[PDB]
DNA sequence: TCGTGCTGAGTGATATCTGCTTTGGGTGGGTGGGTGGGTTGAGGCAAT
DNA sequence: AGCAGATATCACTCAGCACGA
């Protein structure tokens, strides 16, 4: 029945297959041409027929896997592309020697064929999305799927050195050798394949290792969680890879040519959001700050030296006769009570001999983690999931060729892709789906950071050009997005709107910094943002960030930082009117116990933060201890304990500021715990509990008075 | 390109000949007519087969015969360290393989085992024997097959194998009595016998 | 149309769409191609003459009752290259597909064939590429190969499995048959039903057995490097390969090189390596047969029907005889005494059993006693590469045990037992032992039982027993003194004893004299073959046939028909003497003792008579017929009394051959 | 936006039962190996 | 007797709502 049907499903593709076409080897010339059967672009119709008839309207993806199976496109359509190509090459350069000059026939056949095999290289690469509806088939296949999709994008780069996608680019000129009014919705259709063609290869990366539940863990544990082809390696589908060969095939300059006439001859509703999604999957996984830094070998250098402070630090844990040595000791608690420890480190240190007694406890109090698989939602892999730090390690050449194009498109087009996009999207907001909410955001604050960087490091190339976020219909828009995210509780827009926010304030803070006459419509813009529901809201995402990811926290940080540092210079150069703003009033609505330890978690992470993350949150630390005077706060024993393991010698590195900045706070920190404990000795027990809010006492506990 | 152009150059010499048997064994004083020997066994002689799998060989061996003193060793040290394969041995041999092949079983349960001698080592290459007239009675017969047949024969318990010897024998011995009687034949002076005698091709 | 029964064209089938090449051959309509083209190939195939090859091959399996049908590499090869490829490639399933092609030809020939064998098995003969088992790298992993070596070990037959029947120890379900792969064992581990992680009772109604046995390969000393130890491989011989090769024999496997997992293998090494075995195809017996490489097929001694009508075509004309003694050794200038006597050897007597009470031995032995340069060397070895079995030693090379059979401890069972010699491996077959002169006593002594008797008997270690050792013996030897003395007796000449004398059936004495025109003859004829065997002085046919124009000039009979004639005539002509002349051959050996009675002569008794009869016999031999003539036992009586003359002195011989003129 | 239960099914975890196998010795074998041990006595063989 | 794998029955965490403050 099922098999049944699937072995004769099997079996007529591979006749399909077959019957396509294949090399001529009785030509002596070598390496053979590749051959067009009697029916090709019979077979290619038939083949979509079968993808449209079976694969979607049955809900499955049997077709697919037996399409990889039988290697159709690695061996039919890339070479039929590439051939095409070289053959239109070849035309070319005959029409450059003389015009009249040709050697087409069935030019026309030969268009259609080549179209055929673009439409069924987009069906094959589309993204692959599992939903909770998705049949059991759709489901089971999805690994393998993946992986021949690996496979897929592993040869279109690398085949003839990518020359299918100088096919697509052709292809795509072809339609644009005719005038707008003369373009048919054919042509429009054909631009858009194209598009997605690009889209779908940038997109293409490894899956997720999915593992049953139903059964409790074994003793044997995780191997390894590798979802790569046999023959597949990461360097062949990285980024990099992906920049070389747009480099070597002038994908770029199509793209630049397609967004520099953009609304003007062309028809933006067809275009405009290919080309932000397009945008969104070469930006989504690049941190702009590696783009503005032999050097190798001094950076190994230092490295190295980091390293041998790191195993300096270990050493004294070490014992310098073996393990069998046998070395006893007996401490002496405050009671006459003895406990045992061994090793010899014990016998010379009593740190150790604690950290030894702390470390060999057995029980262990269980932590649950809140996991959401980026998959589930259907979102790629981007800055929200990866991990930080992560660093796409791209070679001299390629990084110069990528920080030049995006040059050129932020210098170009940015300004009126982004007009269209948001006004597209403002027309048609409640039909968002998560997906497009998560990459308009994204792609905005991207591009806002990224000119933000360049402007810092270049005088010449300037804010104007990302001028067009000010204007308030993105502002607004983006302000939406982000309230309904937060209302409907879909916390992956929220971050995403979270992550836009934090990059349009730094952008209004620097447009001010400017000029202040220009920056009174920024003012404006300002006081509408500060809205006192937008305030609340800015508020209560700190004290909710506890419950979710890292990033999620981070976020939350940053946003926090810069929405202070604009209250507060706002507030000092002039008056705030959304309501007049109170900066002590905001201030006070910072200040309570979820805040705290929300900051408090992210710094337990602080062996992965950089050095900003770290001066960030002592500053709203400081913000706390000393602006604020809400000590009461920061008198627990998480904040000790985590200061104790900053400041121990195996914690952080002796020369970093960082460690300047928590030897500053710490020094603060006991000077006034001190008082307040030879004040009143009650804190002693204080110390280890939450708060008190008794009306009675309260007072008295949080301000001694 | 280098090392053809000398090649070309040696052969257009009208005096070659003479130059290469004095280019051999430089050490050595005044003994041209051995050195020619030595020279022209290098070389060789086409190895060829007949129509029905008979083999005719193809290798040259020379036997030297001189007093004590007379650097009848010289000439076998300056083969073996020129020639490519070559191995030095004496008829006196010390290993139980001696000259050709012999049989030896590890103790118990392992069964006998081959171990190669003198002229199987030295196969496809030259074999200089340092003292030919103290040969064993074993490898004396032995030697009967080796230097014509170019193959050594063994049927022993549990084993039995033919073996390569293509080698070419220089061997050196001393007279029977204590120097060259010149009144006497060179097979008087020599204990070799008949059939070992016709098998070397130089004296 | 079911597309499961749609099948591609050849050219089709050369683009390969799959990830593997086992992957492309299962698939159905691949596997469909495959077969039609193999049986195509099998029944369209011919040769130069323009006769299916395989037609008749099939029809002898057939007559024979046989399950094995051998198909030559190089006719694949040359008419379908692709298949050839895939062969080479993935043996398994391609030989597979060839052995179901195989019982439909087969079939096509004897429909009810499947009552008799109900499986053929196909083997490759001549595979183009020839390893060392040093050469074996993890490229030929899965590949068929092609390796030689020496038989070291050997088991015993076993009956295995065919099909394994599992059963669940719980459900009680029985799950069906599996394949048992020749390599490692089938386990099941997941129950489809029952879905139980306990194991299953292993239980069947009807199982099917298969021949098994296991061979330790051993890299053979002639490849072996000098000095250096030998490699060694496990070779698994299936059904119907079974018994082909016996200890101590050099042979060639051509099989399937595969890998399993070991552990004992991880434990010792400590790294993840896999043990390797080889799956025997087929298995040519190389021993004695370093000269006969040359040629293609498995045998090189079998025969067709058409060279069997050849055969009797040759065997018909008058002059056979002649041209079969012309044709021994025809680099060797003369010795037309030396050729007879190794003819009549090669093609021996028919054994008798008179009433199952008195054994008659039916071979027969030859001495060669001659001069140091006579050529004595050289005849062995044409003797050893002409026989079908031939096993050479040495004098002193030799032990009384090597020769015969010996006994040892076996490794694995720790037990005495039994191992075969010279004699043993010369079973049917021709001993030669050059340097006999100087063959120690002991050594010598061994073969006294052995050359008469046609038997070895043991008794060491509590083995009583008694082999078979139906072997001929030809000996090349020296006189006393290194060259003989043609003034004193035979006696006197050599240090042999009479027993052993008369063991022999026939002498032949070769002397060097020095001769104007018997010396440039010969010189001549040395220095015509020198030039003729120079290295320098289709493709393949090509080459066929300038060394057949070679060959015609020193031999009227082609080498190899000659060796494939002596092989027929051995094996299915059994000559019988009827009508003979009783009062000439009574004569005739009364005359023999009345002139061997003096002292010192060569040594004459009933043997040298039943000789006679057995040289009559093998006269009668070489031509095929059923029948001992006048002629052949008259040609025996003139040879045994010329050797007999030539034995003798010269002051008596010229009295001894004016007597004995009447019979020669 | 704190405090105090009531509900709750999910995500554990740890207190709790079900089947080998072993020593060494042929009362597990030689398709587990002999470099994981046993192992002194007789016997046959080659070099001597 | 001891050891390694497994079943199943034992709690505990975050989840979220009704009252009132
Ligand atoms: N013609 C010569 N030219 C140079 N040195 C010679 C000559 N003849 C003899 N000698 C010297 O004789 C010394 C001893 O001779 P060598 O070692 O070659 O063996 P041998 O004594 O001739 O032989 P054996 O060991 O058989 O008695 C050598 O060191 C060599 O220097
Ligand atoms: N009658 C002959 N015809 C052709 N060649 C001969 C003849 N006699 C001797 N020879 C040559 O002389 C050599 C004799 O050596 P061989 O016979 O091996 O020595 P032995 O006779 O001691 O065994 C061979 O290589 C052979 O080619
Ligand atoms: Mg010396
Ligand atoms: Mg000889
Ligand atoms: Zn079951």
């Amino acid at each position: 029945a099922a098999d049944f049907s699937l072995t004769v499903l099997r079996a007529r593709i591979a006749l399909l297959a077959t019957a396509i076409g294949g090399p001529d080897y009785t030509s002596q010339i070598d390496p053979p041409p590749y051959k067009l059967g009697d029916d090709c672009l019979a077979c290619l119709k038939d083949l979509k027929r079968w993808f449209k008839l079976v694969d979607d309207q049955q809900k499955r993806w049997d077709v697919a896997m037996a399409v990889a199976e039988y290697r159709i496109l690695t061996d039919d359509l890339l070479p039929i592309l590439i051939d095409w190509e070289n053959k239109c090459s070849l035309a070319a350069k005959l029409a450059k020697n003389n015009p009249d000059h040709e050697e087409f026939r069935n030019k026309a056949y030969y268009d259609k064929i080549a179209l055929n095999c673009l439409q069924l290289l987009v069906l094959m690469t589309w993204p692959l999305i599992v939903t909770e509806q998705s049949s059991s088939n759709q489901i089971t296949l999805y690994g393998e799927l993946k992986k021949h999709q690996l496979v897929y994008k592993k040869t279109i780069l690398s085949m003839e050195s990518g020359k299918v996608l100088r096919a697509a680019i052709r292809l795509a000129l072809d339609v644009i050798k005719i005038d707008r009014l003369s373009r048919t919705p054919r042509d429009n259709m054909v631009l858009k394949l194209v598009l997605n063609f690009f889209r779908n290869v940038i997109a293409i990366e490894p899956g997720e290792f999915t593992i049953n539940t139903k059964k409790s863990m074994p003793k044997k544990g995780i191997t390894s969680i590798d979802t790569l082809p046999p023959n597949v390696s990461m360097d062949d589908i990285s980024l990099n890879t992906v920049i070389s060969s747009f480099h070597k095939n002038k994908v770029f300059g199509f793209l630049l040519t397609l967004t520099s006439s953009l609304s003007k001859e062309f028809d933006q509703d067809f275009i405009n959001i290919p080309l932000l999604e397009i945008m969104f999957y070469f930006t989504k996984d690049v941190n702009q700050e590696l783009l503005f830094p032999t050097s190798a070998g001094f950076e190994l250098s230092k490295l190295l030296q980091k390293e041998h402070q790191m195993r300096k630090n270990v050493i004294k844990h070490t014992s310098a006769r073996h393990s069998r040595f046998g070395g006893l000791l007996s401490i002496q608690t405050p009671d006459k009570t003895r406990l045992t420890v061994s090793g010899s480190q014990a016998l010379v240190d009593e740190k150790i001999a604690l950290q030894k007694l702390d470390d060999s406890k057995k029980w262990n109090k269980r932590i649950i983690k809140k996991h959401q698989s980026v998959a589930a939602e259907g979102l790629p892999n981007s800055l929200l999931n990866s991990q930080t730090g992560k660093a796409i390690f791209f070679t001299e050449s390629n990084g110069k060729h990528f920080k030049e194009f995006i040059n050129n498109f932020i210098d170009s087009g940015f300004n009126i892709l982004l007009h269209s996009v948001t006004n597209y999207f403002t027309t048609e907001q409640d039909r968002m789906v998560t997906l497009e909410q998560v990459e308009y955001l994204l792609f905005f604050a991207w591009f806002v950071k990224y000119q933000l960087l360049r402007s810092k490091i270049d005088n010449s190339a300037d804010i104007k050009q990302v001028s067009e976020a000010l204007k308030e219909v993105t502002f607004i828009l983006v302000s939406s997005l982000l309230r309904s995210a937060y209302d409907l509780k879909n916390w992956t827009v929220t971050h995403a709107g979270m992550i836009a926010f934090n990059e349009l304030l730094n952008l209004v803070s620097r447009t001010k910094a400017a000029q202040e006459e220009d920056s009174t419509d920024i003012e404006f813009i300002v006081s509408r943002l500060f809205s006192d529901e937008r305030i609340q809201l800015l508020s209560n995402l700190p004290k909710i960030g506890s419950k979710y990811s890292l990033q999620f926290m981070k976020s939350c940080i940053e946003l926090t930082h810069s929405v202070l540092k604009v209250l507060e210079q706002y507030s000092d150069d002039k008056t705030l009117v959304i309501i007049e703003v109170n900066f002590q009033k905001v201030q006070a609505n910072y200040m309570t116990e979820p805040v705290i330890e929300t900051y408090i978690n992210f710094l337990e992470r602080f062996r992965e933060l950089e050095d900003d993350s770290i001066k960030k949150v002592f500053s709203f630390f400081h913000r706390v201890f000393v602006q604020a005077k809400e000590q009461a706060l920061l008198f627990r024993f998480d904040l000790i304990i985590l200061l104790r393991e900053m400041l121990s010698p195996d914690g952080l590195d002796r020369m970093s500021r960082s460690r300047k900045y928590v030897s500053q706070f710490s020094d603060y920190f006991l000077a006034r715990l001190k008082k307040r404990l030879k004040k009143s000795p009650a804190w002693f027990v204080g110390l280890l509990f939450p708060p008190l809010h008794n009306s009675e006492v309260g007072f008295y506990q949080r301000y001694g008075e | 390109s280098d090392e053809i152009n000398e090649l070309k150059e040696m052969v257009k010499d009208e005096h070659i000949y003479d130059k290469l048997v004095r280019s051999i064994a430089p050490a050595v004083f005044g003994h041209e007519a051995v050195k020619k020997g030595i020279l022209l066994q290098m070389l060789g002689g086409v190895h060829k087969s007949t129509v029905e799998g008979i083999k005719l060989r193809g290798d040259i061996n020379i036997c030297v015969v001189g007093d004590p003193s007379t650097s009848k060793s010289q000439f076998l040290k300056y083969v073996v360290g020129f020639a490519p394969r070559s191995v030095y041995t004496s008829g006196k041999a010390s290993s139980a393989a001696g000259l050709t092949a012999a049989v030896v079983r590890d103790e118990e349960g392992g069964d006998y085992t081959i171990e190669a001698g003198a002229l199987m080592l030295a196969d496809n290459g030259i074999c200089c024997i340092d003292e030919f007239d103290k040969m064993d009675i074993s490898d004396q017969v032995a030697i009967h097959e080796a230097m014509e047949q170019q193959t050594i024969s063994i049927a022993k318990a549990g084993i039995h194998a033919t073996l390569n010897a293509r080698t070419s024998i220089l061997a050196a011995a001393n007279p029977v009595g204590g120097r060259y009687n010149r009144k006497l034949s060179l097979r008087g002076n020599l204990n070799m016998t008949a059939p070992i005698m016709s098998r070397f091709d130089l004296f | 149309i079911d597309p499961l029964r749609e099948e591609l064209t050849l050219e089709s089938l050369s683009n390969v769409k799959a990830n593997s090449y086992s992957e492309w051959i299962t698939q159905p309509n691949v596997s469909r191609t495959i077969a039609r083209e193999l049986k195509s190939f099998l029944l369209e195939y011919t040769d130069e003459t323009g006769r299916s090859v395989y037609g008749a091959r099939i029809r002898t399996l057939g007559e024979m009752n046989s399950e094995s049908l051998e198909v030559n590499y190089r006719h694949l090869a040359e008419s379908k290259a692709i298949l050839a490829l895939f062969l080479a490639k993935c043996p398994e399933e391609m030989l597979k597909i060839f052995d179901l092609v195989a019982m439909e030809a087969t079939e096509l020939h004897y429909p009810d064939y499947a009552r008799i064998h109900s499986e053929i098995h196909v083997r490759i003969s001549d595979f183009p590429t020839i390893y060392s088992l040093r050469e074996l790298r993890e490229s030929n992993l899965s590949s068929l190969v092609r390796v030689t070596g020496v038989v070291t070990r050997r088991t015993g037959v076993f009956p295995q499995l065919k099909y394994v029947k599992f059963n669940c120890l719980k459900c009680g379900s029985i799950l069906g048959p599996f394949f048992q792969d020749s390599n490692e064992e089938i386990r099941i581990s997941f129950c489809t039903n029952c879905k139980s992680k306990g194991p299953f009772r292993v239980n069947g109604e009807k199982t099917v057995y298969r021949n098994y046995q296991r061979v330790t390969l051993q890299e053979a000393p002639g490849t072996v490097p000098p000095g250096r130890l030998p490699r060694h491989r496990e070779v698994i011989l299936l059904a119907d390969l079974v018994d082909v090769s016996k200890p101590g024999e050099e042979v060639e496997v051509t099989g399937i090189y595969k890998n399993n997992y070991d552990g004992n293998l991880n434990a010792k090494n400590g790294f993840p390596v896999f043990a390797t075995i080889i799956e025997a195809n087929s298995i040519k017996r190389r021993e004695g047969n370093t000269a006969n490489e040359g040629e293609e097929g498995l045998d090189v001694f079998s025969w067709t029907e058409e060279e069997e009508r050849e055969f009797r075509k040759i065997s018909r004309d008058r002059g056979i005889i002649d041209k079969i003694i012309s044709s021994m050794a025809p680099s060797i200038y003369g010795h037309r005494d030396i050729k007879t006597a190794v003819a009549c050897s090669l093609f021996g007597g028919v054994p008798k059993n008179v009433n199952g009470k008195h054994s008659i031995r039916g071979d027969i032995n030859v001495l060669l006693l001659g001069d140091p340069g006579t050529a004595k060397s050289q005849i062995l070895k044409y003797v050893e590469k002409t026989a079908h079995r031939a096993v050479f030693a040495t004098g002193q090379g030799a032990s009384a045990v090597g020769l015969t059979a010996s006994v040892r401890k076996d490794p694995i069972t720790k037990e005495w037992t039994l191992e075969g010699g010279a004699l043993v491996l010369a079973d049917k077959g021709v001993c030669l032992i050059d340097e006999f002169d100087k063959m120690n006593d002991q050594d010598r002594t061994s073969i006294h039982e052995a050359m008469e008797q046609q038997s070895i008997s043991i008794s060491k270690a509590g083995i009583v027993t008694t082999l078979q050792a139906r072997c001929s013996i030809i000996a090349a030897a020296n006189p006393n003194g290194g060259r003989y003395n043609s003034t004193l007796p035979l006696a006197q000449n050599v240090s042999l004893t009479e027993p052993i004398l008369s063991r022999f059936d026939i002498l032949c004495v070769v002397r060097d004299l020095v001769d104007e025109e018997a010396d440039e003859r010969l010189a001549t004829f040395v220095v015509d073959s020198h030039v003729r065997s120079h290295p320098e002085n289709n493709a393949r046919q090509r080459r066929l046939q300038r060394q057949r124009k070679k060959e015609e000039e020193i031999s009227p009979i082609p080498q190899e028909l000659l060796m494939k004639y002596i092989h027929y005539a051995r094996t299915k002509i059994y000559p019988k003497l009827h009508q003979m002349d009783m009062d000439k051959v009574s004569r005739v050996y009364a005359d023999l003792r009345r002139e061997s009675i003096s002292t010192g002569s060569f040594p004459i008794t009933v043997r040298h008579l039943e000789s006679i009869l057995r040289i009559a016999e093998s006269f009668a031999k070489m031509r095929l017929s059923e029948f001992v003539s006048s002629y052949d036992l008259d040609r025996a009586i003139k040879v045994v009394v010329d050797s007999f003359v030539d034995a003798q002195k010269v002051s008596v011989r010229r009295q001894l051959r004016r007597s004995f003129a009447i019979y020669t």
